[PDB]
RNA sequence: GUGGGAGAGGGUGGUGGAAUUCCCGGAGUAGCGGUGAAAUGCGCAGAUACCGGGAGGAACGCCGAUGGCGAAGGCAGCCACCUGGUCCACCCGUGACGCUGAGGCGCGAAAGCGUGGGGAGCAAACCGGAUUAGAUACCCGGGUAGUCCACGCCCUAAACGAUGCGCGCUAGGUCUCUGGGUCUCCUGGGGGCCGAAGCUAACGCGUUAAGCGCGCCGCCUGGGGAGUACGGCCGCAAGGCUGAAACUCAAAGGAAUUGACGGGGGCCCGCACAAGCGGUGGAGCAUGUGGUUUAAUUCGAAGCAACGCGAAGAACCUUAC
RNA sequence: AGGCAAGGAGGUAAAAAUGU
């Protein structure tokens, strides 16, 4: 990733490419340093690895400043958008179902893909009948919003589900 | 290039990174050494060590332009104004006073929500 | 608790109203032009008030520095 | 530990030379309990060392000591969520203390036959300036120098 | 009245630096900023940090108080002006002119709204990021209104000393500010703290009474319902003031006191961790269990404090299966 | 040099829905 410039680089003779991509060939570094020095600029190792190393007069303090640039650009179009979950429940009554689906809508619309899991408790033996019924109920709810990513899985006390948006 | 061998020191110092300029008798900067500079992000960028480091570095670039005769003078206070200050002292420039110039207001605007619940 | 000396017993005879008297209000701002407090002067209240008046009008006109520079801490 | 400041415990000084040190290093050198034994391995280690490096082995030991000893120590510390190196300075007995357990593993982790002839080696490596105790003690003092950083949490 | 005095009392006209942002100028380079961490956010069109100057708007650091003022809301750079209150000494003048105050008229923080301006910061809403089960929130990055001013309007509030105003009386102390004095101590007016009596449900209060009285005014008659409905009035709107009942419950409360609790703290201790030596896990077996298999794997023991335990002796016996 | 304190700092304090 890092190189060195100028007065780093020990090595003796270097490659020295230009500023657009200029070939000056197999020069001194001392040569290559002075040319810097000439352009209001700096010599940087851009290739410890190659024929008598290959090194570039680059402004190394803008390259660098480009290169964070694209890498966080990077970071910025691996999508913002993970996994949102909601815990429900057994004995769900109306109002805060509905308040929960609008939740669950609102994360679709953002992009999101939605941890949909019921949190049982005290039989979790009446367990599938209702929850599962439940699960069924809010999947027929978001049948334009939502896709089944995944259908239950019930692993601790609790039974999960997945749900992705429709169209990206 | 440019060569001083006499300035000022002056060391911002926030909590989030103590930041330091070397700046020659007019008040015209030749280097400034910070944080990001002595590859610390996030955290330690205010950790008394990354000031002391930053307050190396800077002595360093300074050396490399002649610099001695040193003024120094401290805005603001971070985790180690005082550590980098005694960097300074350490690393071989002249250190003639050290001075507090905080940026403190004579009641200024309203501060941040942070910097309010003070009253 | 504050007793080193005060700076109205080292000071003798002196108007406090007169702020073109500036050396001698020179002794009762800090070395930051800060005022130092009740416990530093030895004043009564009064007395004390009066003075920090002189010393904001001397700062309006600006014989008396208004904020300065600690040295070495 | 908690009440009083939990005394250290004043060895019965050597049988044939003089110094607690040396029955110290000799305890440290001692497993299953077998002073015996290992306080015969100790002898063998000076008298090898009388053969080659022709010198007394009390003197040399003492160097070797000198050598491995630490100034500046390395701890451990959760302060905010992280853990830190904390560097600070030792007191003179726990040093020499470490610098004996260092000296001991440098001795056991040697590639030699017999007990008395690896001690007998590091002895004489610690006393040079070079071995495996010494190379511990340098890294220990690097370390309380790449985290002299975190010097003002001090304990 | 005279002679004084304290004061951020208020209003009008100014101005003084610190700060901040913003603009130009420089010099200077790879990050700043942010945090429990970080991420957006800005930065090579050169940002941050640093000096020069300007542009502005706010708000007054130190003094600064546990202080001073006002009737209350409130009030702080300094000046000038206009001006309120008040406090004292002379006891000089008047001769009961007083005290309160239903209504009334005024004032009335902050937000709010209308009209015009200005607008730096801060910053509801709002847009971002994290944080998270969720985040419409605490935390950060912006960001409108608004904050600021002029004119109007609003009128509420923990508009609290949760104590109406007035006088008299009833131990002191102590600290504070302010005045006069024959000024190491008195005597007046404020502000605090400790307390005699007494009082109080207790907490507390206690010459600044919640004590004794008297004067007048304001409310109050369980809670919730409910400051809501209704009407009425006010207001550009928001709302306000004024103010129920049906029903409902047998409570709602306050003080204190135990105890318990607290992601309150302090003081301690324990092989608790650290400091150190040696293990367990990993290997094999030994055993005891869980599980499973079985005709039955007898039963119990259950985190610590069940698990080489009851079993300190299972081939039969023991032994219950 | 010690004894108490006033201030200025700068660190810690920041993370918790599941039963019979
Ligand atoms: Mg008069
Ligand atoms: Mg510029
Ligand atoms: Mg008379
Ligand atoms: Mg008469
Ligand atoms: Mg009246
Ligand atoms: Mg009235
Ligand atoms: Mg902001
Ligand atoms: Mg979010
Ligand atoms: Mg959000
Ligand atoms: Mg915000
Ligand atoms: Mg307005
Ligand atoms: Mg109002
Ligand atoms: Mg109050
Ligand atoms: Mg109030
Ligand atoms: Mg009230
Ligand atoms: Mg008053
Ligand atoms: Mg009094
Ligand atoms: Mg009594
Ligand atoms: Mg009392
Ligand atoms: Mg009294
Ligand atoms: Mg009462
Ligand atoms: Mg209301
Ligand atoms: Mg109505
Ligand atoms: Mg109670
Ligand atoms: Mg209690
Ligand atoms: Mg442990």
């Amino acid at each position: 990733k890092e190189y060195l410039t100028n007065e780093r680089i020990r090595a003796k003779q270097v490659r020295v490419v230009g500023p657009d991509g200029k070939q000056l060939g197999i020069m001194d570094t001392r040569e290559a340093l002075r040319l810097a020095q000439e352009m209001d600029l700096d010599l940087v190792l851009v290739g410890p690895n190659a024929d008598p190393p290959v090194a570039r007069i680059m402004d190394y303090s803008k390259w660098r400043y480009e290169q964070q640039m694209a890498e966080k650009e990077a970071r910025k179009k691996a999508k913002r958008t993970e996994v949102k979950s909601i815990k429900f429940r057994v004995k769900i009554d109306e109002h805060d179902y509905q308040t929960k689906l609008g939740h669950i809508k609102r994360f679709l619309q953002e992009g999101h893909k939605v941890k949909v899991t019921i949190m049982f408790r005290g039989r979790e033996v009446a367990h599938p009948e209702l929850g599962e019924r439940i699960l069924n109920r809010v999947t027929e709810d978001l049948k334009d919003l939502a896709v089944v990513e995944m259908k239950p899985e019930m692993l601790g006390r609790d039974m999960n589900m997945l749900l992705a948006p429709v169209k990206v | 290039k440019r060569q001083v061998a006499s300035g000022r020191a002056y060391i911002h110092a926030s909590y989030n990174n103590t930041i330091v300029t070397i700046t020659d008798p007019d008040g015209n900067p030749i280097t400034w050494s910070s944080g990001g500079v002595i590859g610390y992000k996030g955290s330690r960028k205010g950790t008394p060590y990354a000031a002391q480091l930053a307050a190396l570095d800077a002595a360093k670039k300074a050396m490399a332009y002649g610099m001695q005769s040193v003024d120094v003078i401290v805005r603001g206070t971070g985790a180690g104004r005082e550590q980098a200050i005694r960097a300074l002292q350490a690393s071989g420039l002249q250190v003639k006073s050290i001075v507090d110039d905080t940026p403190v207001p004579h009641n200024g605007c309203r501060p941040k929500k942070k910097f309010r619940k003070a009253s | 608790p504050s007793r080193k000396a005060k700076v109205k017993a080292t000071l003798g005879e002196f108007d406090l109203r007169d702020y073109r008297n500036v050396e001698v209000l020179k002794r009762f701002l800090s070395e930051t032009g800060k005022i130092l407090p009740r416990r530093r002067t030895g004043l009564s209240a009064k007395e004390q008030r009066i003075l920090a008046k002189t010393i904001k009008r001397a700062r309006i006109l600006g014989l008396l520095p208004f904020t300065e520079k600690l040295v070495r801490k | 530990a908690r009440r009083r400041r939990a005394e250290v415990r004043q060895l019965q000084p050597d049988l044939v030379y003089g110094d607690v040190l040396v029955t110290a290093f000799i305890n440290k050198i001692m497993r299953d309990g077998k002073k015996n034994l290992a306080a015969r391995i100790f002898y063998d280690a000076c008298k090898i060392i009388q053969e080659k490096t022709g010198q007394e082995p009390l003197k040399v030991f003492k160097q070797a000591v000198e050598n491995v000893k630490p100034r500046m120590e390395v701890r451990s510390r959760r302060v905010g969520g992280a853990n830190y190196q904390v560097p600070m300075e030792v007191s003179p007995r726990r040093q020499q203390s470490l610098a004996l357990r260092w000296l001991v593993q440098a001795a056991n982790q040697r590639p030699e036959r017999r007990a008395a002839v690896r001690i007998a080696h590091e002895l004489m490596d610690a006393a040079e300036g070079k071995g495996g105790a010494v190379k511990k003690k340098e890294d220990v003092e690097r370390m309380a120098e790449a985290n002299r950083a975190y010097a003002h949490y001090r304990w």
